[PDB]
């Protein structure tokens, strides 16, 4: 339950176009009271199901909405 | 160029910012320098031609005395 940070890089297309590489680095970590619940649906490894997804879609929501 | 010269203050600033970045990862910085600063091929070429065209003008000036004396011989 402490913090570990893992970095994501996402080839977006920015509004030009322009494939930009966008590495970015989340902070994370679990949370205390609910590891029962998060081993019952995901189990140990709660957290690399998850940060690849949020943060690919969101950096592609994002820089999709900006330019090179 | 100011990347260069200003350069004490950008890694102060780099350290500073930096600082505030890698706080949040549970680490502690102490000194920190910035001392790889290198650009393409050009600026330092160009100051060179530059500084090659200013004594090529002065070497041209003297092409000119030369001048003057091959004037007053071939007179």
């Amino acid at each position: 339950c402490r913090s570990r940070p893992r970095n994501v890089p996402v080839i977006t297309g920015s509004k030009d176009l322009q494939n930009v590489n966008i590495t970015l680095r989340i902070l994370f970590r679990p949370v205390a009271s609910q590891l029962p619940r998060i081993f019952t649906s995901i189990g140990e490894d709660y957290d690399e199901r998850v940060l690849p997804s949020i943060t690919t879609e969101i950096l592609k929501s994002v820089v999709a909405r900006f330019d090179a | 160029s100011q990347l260069i010269t200003q350069r004490a203050q950008v890694s102060l600033l780099i350290r500073r910012e930096l600082t505030e970045r890698a706080k949040d990862f549970s680490l502690i910085l102490d000194d920190v320098a910035i001392t790889e600063l290198s650009f393409s091929r050009e600026y330092t070429a160009a100051v060179e031609a530059k500084q090659v065209a200013q004594q090529e003008a002065q070497r041209a000036q003297f092409l000119v005395e030369k001048a003057k004396q091959e004037q007053r011989q071939k007179i």
